[PDB]
RNA sequence: AGGACCGAACCGACUAAUGUCGAAAAAUUAGCGGAUGACUUGUGGCUGGGGGUGAAAGGCCAAUCAAACCGGGAGAUAGCU
RNA sequence: ACACAGGUGGUCAGGUAGAGAAUACCAAGGCGCUUGAGAGAACUCGGGUGAAGGAACUAGGCAAAAUGGUGCCGUAACUUC
RNA sequence: AAUUCCUUGUCGGGUAAGUUCCGACCUGCACGAAUGGCGUAAUGAUGGCCAGGCUGUCUCCACCCGAGACUCAGUGAAAU
RNA sequence: CGAUGUCGGCUCAUCACAUCCUGGGGCUGAAGUAGGUCCCAAGGGUAUGGCUGUUCGCCAUUUAAAGUGGUACGCGAGCUGGGUUUAGAACGUCGUGAGACAGUUCGGUCCCUAUCUGCCGUGGGCGCUGGAGAACUGAGGGGGGCUGCUCCUAGUACGAGAGGACCGGAGUGGACGCAUCACUGGUGUUCGGGUUGUCAUGCCAAUGGCACUGCCCGGUAGCUAAAUGCGGAAGAGAUAAGUGCUGAAAGCAUCUAAGCACGAAACUUGCCCCGAGAUGAGUUCUCCCUGACCCUUUAAGGGUCCUGAAGGAACGUUGAAGACGACGACGUUGAUAGGCCGGGUGUGUAAGCGCAGCGAUGCGUUGAGCUAACCGGUACUAAUGAACCGUGAGGCUUAACCU
């Protein structure tokens, strides 16, 4: 239950190949404030689908 | 669902009182025996006069079981005591005169016509 | 699923004399004696109803020769002829499985005149 | 192997789930809007809306029964007089969820859940 | 011959007026309609293509919407194929009904099974469980030894191990059909067929006789 | 009355499981034994290395014991690695 | 060795129920154990229930299950009574 | 026999079936009288065997509640 | 020897055939039956207990049979520790004594988070040469292959009888296997009820919290097995041992040398599942894009703007799909999820009141009230318009044909 030979920079680097991070690829803009929010999230200001629903 | 070491109540006036199954018959690696089946038993209790002694190995057939039979409609007849009769080891033709309690109708196997006859009910 | 219920109300028998658990009820059925056909009577106390439409069934406990016998009965079956209620019974539960251990005269239950 | 099961275990045993939902329902009744985790907020939505259904009838028993849940008279008094009969035209959805960002402490999917009026 | 695509509605019982209460399975087969007839001239084999059901027009796609508009049949969920037996000439657009089972006795249902997820070796392959006590230390359901020693030196391929159970296409043959009702387009077959109530399944007549 | 009885605090350590790069260089959980006596516990003293003490196992004597630990003979000697 | 499931002597010791300083729910008072959020696979740890059977398991009834109280009744061989 | 090698001795009992257990027989390899012989009430976390009771020990596992395992965010070893 | 853990047990195997059963034959001191012996055959199958640490054996009872062996006397980074194998203690015994005896008994710590191979699964990338969604092909590979019994033939053949068939057919089983939730059952800490103590909601009533779900009796859905369906084949091809026909060498004879006919669970298909990464990367259907422009050591060249479709992807509601990816359903033109609406189920007569009774408590309202995942309906809440990725007719040669 231990390694018998030290792996390399390749087998280290090749295992890390899928361990990279994705991208959001698209930031939906809202009607009123025109802010770039996440799709299906309220804005950081507070609007959502063109309405200050939160009244933050 | 009778099996090894199962304590049974005898269902005829033969001298037994309490018998233990030691082998189910008819097939290698065979598990449980139901109501139609023949099992080898022993004698754990006896009547003084009797026809059998304590510690006789002989053949039996389960006539009542707590697990119960299933009719062709799905209606299940469940009893309360796993009961059986005695059989003469060779060519069975049962040992006994009477039958106590009700037996079920699945004993119509043409060699248990005697056990049909001596039984009162069903 | 209407499709199953289509196939289920076309098959249930219609008489169905309704009762409750606790009742003493005499069920009559059809002992098919090969090519001959007689009728017997199973009479005891209903322990339980298993009421689900066509799939409904009910138990009955008959004491006979010190051997408690529990037969169930799929009600909508064409071997179960008729149901005749004999003694209306007063029970505060819908299942009566303590009848498997209480014996004798301390097993019999009350009347339900009401 | 979880086919057709409902409810969430929510990493809490049977008392704690029941006690929290008894507890968290009070604040949503009291404050008209609360900010929780989104997986909590969906299962909070299965509890308060039966209580608003109880507050669509002002019987003697429904006082007792909606007091038997949530154990609080002021929560019962918010129903049946203010929150209850006002909602009794729109039979159905009484609470609205909205997704918000991630909790700074441990990256949790925060969300609001709030009554569909919150009128002022 | 050919079989017929359908959908499982569940299981029911049927009482017959002599006694027995057979367990049946409800299969709503729709009007199955042929969309492509393949023949050995320019295809290498002869077979037919069949759709069934109904489909959302906003959820049918432009490569696939044209595939029905060249057949002239109405878009249904999914397509299937059937190997013909050299005496069954059809055409594209002939809606095959449930009248082909007017004298079929045992049909062979093929469908998918209910997925167990990651099964263990005791559920998936019926490995017997080790002893639950007499000192057995954190080993109550493990698969036990898997190989021999240095001389085969490796794990034989085909070893029954842990993994995925269910979610597999399965055929059950010789299942007796008891009702071929055509006004409701239903079919009642003895016993149980592959699971997932509501999922599609392919009925076919018996190869085995 | 009692090295008497059942049983907590208290003292012990039979069995099982866990744990075995541990929560821990000997524990936890569950059960188990004494439990007014040859009882247990605080405080302080006393007994030193071929010596002590030991209801005695070759046990204990600062996570060390068929002869402690520290420095010194001392870079012992090593037909062996 | 650590902000370590360990060790540590004395003192005060409330309400209900109970023989009780046990235990159970509370008081006074003090705390929620310095990572979280989901999912509800295998397999592991701690537990719950189980058809029919009832030690066949197994080195072995290991573990588990089971018994559990008070009051009266009744109680074997043997005995140093 | 805590002692008996041959030996699972032989007889009896217990089990359907008993290399262990109980009772005997002496053919004591190689018991034996304060390195004590032989008994013996009570005692024992003491060894051996049997019987009632109870049961997931097992026939043969099933489902369930939770703490891990798995996913994301944070921190972040190890033997080799 | 700077360590290969050493018996048996358990779990899991798997190969050989010198075959234990089933299959095929020849011989018989082979009448039948049942047997002996030899040849061919490895597809499948191939006991449970008692005693012992035992493998082994012995006994009991089955079975068609209870196969020999190889695999580190297979299997401890899988379990066990009873045996052998440390310290303690004792008997026999040998020794003056320390102690000693695969002589006896009693007791006596079993560590590892898996980098690589391997195997079980499950995906990401690229490829397959215009890009796209489907539906298949089948090279190749895997799974399955067991059999008892009664009955018909038939008391027929056979035989003095006693006994008792061959060949073919029917049915009901034992084991194993796949699937399934209708049935019968288990579970069901998300359903309803009973109840012990205590506490709290100001008090009564009525409730809740804690006590392993506090203890309990029931029990939807889902999930199960003991519940119920289903399988193993037929047939065809080529053969083994074998049996033959015709037939010379060798005027006869002769199953072989030419030629020809049968011949078994083994062999190849037939049954089931995977499968075009089968780089030999396959076929059919279908859908989508037909804008100009500069430059260059002018080459399948590179760059600039105008466009970005089929589609996919991402996000959201999500599922009998799931460890995570993945897979399916659905996104307002909507029933995917929740809520709701009526029902089903389960529990089994709520509360409040009235009446009766000294009271506990019983009656009537009332088969009430409450009901989880289920069934049928309803846009009430939630699934936003957009954005992102994927382009702009697709290499050279030759052939065959339209031009």
């Amino acid at each position: 239950a231990v390694q018998q030979n030290k792996p390399t920079r390749s087998k280290r680097g090749m295992r890390r190949s899928h361990d990279a991070l994705t991208a959001v690829t698209s930031l939906s803009v809202d009607k009123t404030s025109g802010e770039k929010h996440l799709r299906h999230h309220i804005t950081a200001d507070g609007y959502y689908r063109g309405r200050k629903v939160i009244a933050k | 669902m009778i099996q090894e070491q199962t304590m049974l109540n005898v269902a005829d006036n033969s001298g037994a009182r309490r018998v233990m199954c030691i082998k189910v018959l008819g097939g290698s690696h065979r598990r449980y025996a139901g109501v139609g089946d023949i099992i080898k038993i022993t004698i754990k209790e006896a009547i003084p006069r009797g026809k059998v002694k304590k510690g006789d190995v002989l053949k039996a057939v389960v006539v009542r079981t707590k697990k119960g039979v299933r009719r062709p409609d799905g209606s299940v007849i469940r009893f309360d005591g796993n009961a059986c009769v005695l059989l003469n080891n060779n060519s069975e033709q049962p040992i006994g005169t009477r039958i106590f309690g009700p037996v079920t109708r699945e004993l119509r196997s043409e060699k248990f016509m005697k056990i049909i006859s001596l039984a009162p009910e069903v | 699923s209407n499709i199953i219920k289509q196939l289920e109300q076309e098959q249930m028998k219609q008489d169905v004399p309704s009762f409750r658990p606790g009742d003493t009820v005499e069920v009559k059925v059809w002992v098919v004696e090969g090519s001959k056909k007689r009728l017997q009577a199973f009479e005891g106390v209903v322990i339980a109803i298993r009421n689900r439409g066509l799939h409904s069934a009910f138990t009955v406990r008959k004491i006979s020769n010190g051997e408690g016998v529990e037969r169930v009965f799929q009600t909508h079956s064409p071997v179960v002829d008729s149901i005749s209620v004999k003694r209306r019974g007063a029970v505060r539960k819908a299942k009566l499985y303590y009848l498997r251990e209480r014996t004798g005269k301390a097993a019999r239950i009350k009347e339900r005149l009401n | 192997m979880r086919h057709r099961k409902s409810g969430r275990q929510l990493n809490r045993n049977s008392s704690h789930r029941q006690a929290m939902f008894r507890n968290m329902a009070g604040s949503l009744v009291r404050h008209e809007i609360i900010k929780t985790t989104l997986p909590k907020a969906k299962e909070l939505r299965r509890v308060v809306e039966p209580l608003i259904t109880l507050a669509k009838t002002d019987s003697v028993a429904n006082r007792r029964l909606a007091f038997a849940r949530t154990r609080d008279n002021e929560i019962v008094a918010k129903l049946f007089n203010e929150l209850g009969p006002r909602f009794a035209s729109r039979a159905g959805g009484y609470t609205r969820i909205l997704k918000c960002g991630f909790r700074a402490g441990d990256n949790a999917p925060m969300a609001y859940i709030e009554l569909v009026d919150r009128s002022e | 011959m050919i079989g017929l695509v359908g959908k499982k509605v569940g299981m029911t019982r049927i009482f017959t007026e002599d006694g027995v209460s057979i367990p049946v399975t409800v299969i709503e087969v729709e009007a199955n309609r042929v969309t492509q007839v393949k023949d050995l001239a320019n295809d290498g084999y002869r077979a037919i293509q069949v759709t069934t059901g109904a489909k959302k027009a906003n959820r049918v796609t432009k490569p696939e919407a044209g595939h029905f508009a060249k057949a002239g049949v109405e878009a249904g969920r999914g397509l299937w194929e059937f190997r013909l037996a050299e005496g069954e000439e059809f055409t594209v657009g002939q809606s095959i009904s449930v009248e082909l089972f007017a004298d079929v006795k045992k049909v062979d249902v093929t469908g998918t099974s209910k997925g167990k997820g990651f099964a263990g070796t005791v559920k998936r392959w019926n490995f017997r469980t080790q002893d639950a006590t007499h000192g057995n230390s954190l080993s109550h359901r493990v698969p036990g030894s898997i190989g021999q020693n240095q001389t085969p030196g490796k794990v034989f391929k085909g070893k029954k191990m842990a993994g995925q159970m269910g979610n597999e296409r399965v055929t059950v043959q010789s299942l007796d059909v008891v009702r071929v009702d055509a006004e409701r387009n239903l079919l009642l077959v003895k016993g149980a067929v592959p699971g997932a109530t509501g999922s599609d399944l392919i009925v076919k007549p018996a190869v085995k006789a």
